[PDB]
């Protein structure tokens, strides 16, 4: 899939020739209630995060875009993705990267007195010229130089920042709410509370805990053997679901105490209707834009392509390995394209540029597994899932009073089973539960009976270290500097790491398919 | 609210800025068809 | 009970006598965080972690490392209400305007009547049908061959000592006692 043919376009055209020849049966093979469960899970965990990074942009940025732009953005880069991509199980919607730039281009526009709305529909329009030009040129073919050690790391690291920000929510829930002795009963509540009040964060705490363990045992139940087998399953698939709807029952028949619920805007609006409008002019709103900037745009749109483009290629490989029982086929180049070309479209209508992202697209091939006689056995593939996820993405807002219903502590629990659930398939995860084991415990894999103990719990530790190098570098304000260093774990695989371990060991440790060299 | 007023309006200057930018893209492809050739 | 408002100005002595808030909730998450760790030792104690001997001594202490976490982690919440253990002050009769440490057989305030000392017989028929039935099915589940018992108990002679010594406690005015099965 990333071999490189030396025609233009050569890897566009071979990636629409191997998958949309599967396009009728990615209609007729979600026809089952395990891909319902599916969408019902993928809905929340792609609507939560939107719902909270939307609210953080229309802070940081004057409500320039906000969250009826972060939600119709990914409705319709979501519906088109799920249409024409090549790899349909992938989620595409904001991220925290693509936060920490959209944040710096506002500390750069309010300094220089630019648009910050109108200098993006010039980082869009440049960002379209860069991705045609990697397609055509297959420029997609150096993500074959992202190794199994680059890509855990990747994923572990991403799977931490997620349980991280997970738990950090119930921090902040703890501290707006303290356990006190005394309260102010007359507290105005519109918008949000202003001062604290009594069995708030307690009872977030219980339902997330209950969320959560509703979840960890009904995923066990299904592998479990109890009920018949075919109920038995149909109930482990809606796993998700049914935590849900428990909890937020159990919070709903709970009137006196106060819990934060899922807030969406009124109507489908533009966030500050005194800025701009839905199209916005490229040489300006209020200001002439000045002509220089038009050619500066290209280092943010070279940075935003960095940035979507490691994202999206690493998140292909997670999700397409072999080891997955993936048999229908991903494209590398044609992924990229739509991705980049309908952020650089979105840009111009003020809506923003998404990114495939690591966790919700491993959470929904992860839900559409089907599990055999322990052992990967299909991947429900289908377009349905990621369509109708898009589609109630977007119908959210029309919704409103079902949402409104929805304690966030319920998604925080599910965001934890999402982070414990995400960390399966990695072997680096696994190398590191056999750092507090004995060697005699180790299972019967190529990188235990081929290589010693010490040597692989040095390249476990090897790994370890990059690791905090990069959870420090996302812990500075100069985090945007992480895909480079991500990048440069790269030359660390393919140089440093054979002057102190044999091919044998780092076939072993670093194999694209688990096999014994 | 009020904005500033342009020659061009929003499609006349994306549809400039396209064109602009696929006359770009086609010369890159003609000089890069034009090596690895002679 | 969960409340939108509360009274601050609640008497707190001998017990609280109107409701406080983050009190069921955080009993609640101690009690379900204490379960969940004794549940996770126990697990532990079984699982392939750890030097074999330290995870052993790790988990046989899992019942006591629990209470011991969510002791503390009551303790670091000072402002919450929480109930407590209540032992006596001393060692001391409950009512020391009723009786004493010694109960004389023939009454205390009035002349206990001959009839009863007869009539004691069948609430002692029940009382020991309820000992003798606890404390023998109790040592029946306990001394199965499938527990790997080696040493061997007695049916006759614990269940002697046991009505005995409530038989004797009886005169002080104790409780009598009975092998409990949980």
């Amino acid at each position: 899939p990333l071999q490189q043919t030396g025609q233009l376009f050569g890897g566009l055209v071979r990636d629409i020739r191997r998958r949309y020849p599967y396009y009728l049966s990615d209609i007729t093979d979600a026809f089952s209630p395990q891909v319902l469960a599916a969408v019902i899970f993928i809905y929340f965990a792609a609507l939560s995060p939107a719902i909270t990074f939307g609210g953080l942009l229309g802070e940081k940025t004057r409500n320039q875009m906000g969250v009826s732009e972060l939600l119709i953005s990914t409705a319709v880069q979501g519906i088109l993705f799920a249409l024409l991509g090549a790899q349909p199980l992938l989620v595409v919607g904001f991220s925290g990267p693509l936060l920490v730039f959209e944040e710096a281009f506002f500390s750069f526009c309010e300094t220089n007195g630019l648009e910050y709305i109108v200098g993006r529909v010039w980082i869009g329009f440049w960002l379209i010229l860069l991705v045609v030009l990697v397609v055509a040129f297959e420029g997609s073919f150096l993500v074959r130089f992202i190794s199994r050690y680059t890509q855990e790391i990747f994923s572990f690291l991403i799977s931490l920042i997620f349980i991280y920000e997970t738990f950090s929510k119930l921090i902040k829930i703890f501290q707006d709410h303290p356990l006190q002795k005394t309260y102010n009963y007359n507290v105005l509540m519109v918008p949000k509370p202003q001062g604290p009040l009594p069995n708030t964060a307690l009872l977030s705490l219980v339902l997330m805990a209950g969320t959560f363990f509703f979840a960890m045992m009904l995923r066990k139940f299904k592998n479990s053997s109890y009920f018949p087998g075919k109920l038995r399953r149909v109930i482990g698939d809606f796993g998700v679901p049914i935590s849900i709807l428990i909890m937020v029952l159990v919070d709903f028949f709970i009137q006196d105490t106060y819990t934060q619920k899922l807030s969406v805007p009124d109507g489908f609006k533009v966030s500050n209707s005194s800025a701009r409008g839905w199209v916005i002019h490229p040489l300006g709103l209020r200001s002439e834009f000045p002509i220089w900037m038009m050619f500066a745009s290209a280092l943010p749109a070279l940075l935003v392509f960095i940035l979507i483009f490691l994202e999206s290629q690493i998140t292909t490989l997670i999700v397409s390995k072999p080891e997955r029982k993936m048999v229908k086929g991903s494209g590398f180049h044609l992924d990229l394209l739509l991705v980049v070309g309908m952020g650089g479209v979105a840009a111009l209508f003020g809506m923003p540029w998404l990114s495939a992202t690591t966790v919700r697209s491993v959470t929904h091939a992860n839900a559409l597994t089907v599990m055999g006689k322990a052992q990967i056995q299909e991947v429900k593939e289908q377009r349905i899932s990621g369509l109708l996820v898009a589609v109630l993405v977007g119908l959210s807002i029309l919704m409103e009073p079902i949402l409104s219903r929805i304690p966030l502590a319920v998604l925080f629990g599910i965001f934890l089973y999402m982070g414990v659930t995400s960390l399966s398939g990695i072997q680096l995860f696994d190398r590191i539960l056999l750092l507090f084991k004995p060697p005699k415990y180790h299972p019967d894999v190529p990188y235990v009976k081929r290589v010693k103990t010490w040597r692989m719990h040095l390249f476990t530790g090897i790994q370890i270290i990059c690791l905090a190098v990069l959870w420090v570098v996302k812990s500075t304000p100069a985090s945007l500097a992480l895909p480079f260093v991500l990048i440069l774990t790269v030359p660390l695989r393919r140089v440093l790491l054979p002057l102190i371990f044999r091919n044998v060991e780092l076939q072993c440790l670093d194999a694209d398919d688990a096999k014994a060299t | 609210r009020v904005q500033l007023a342009h020659h061009f309006s929003e499609p006349e200057i994306t549809l400039i800025i396209f064109g602009v930018m696929a006359g770009v893209i086609g010369t890159i492809l003609l000089i890069s068809y034009g090596i690895r050739r002679l």
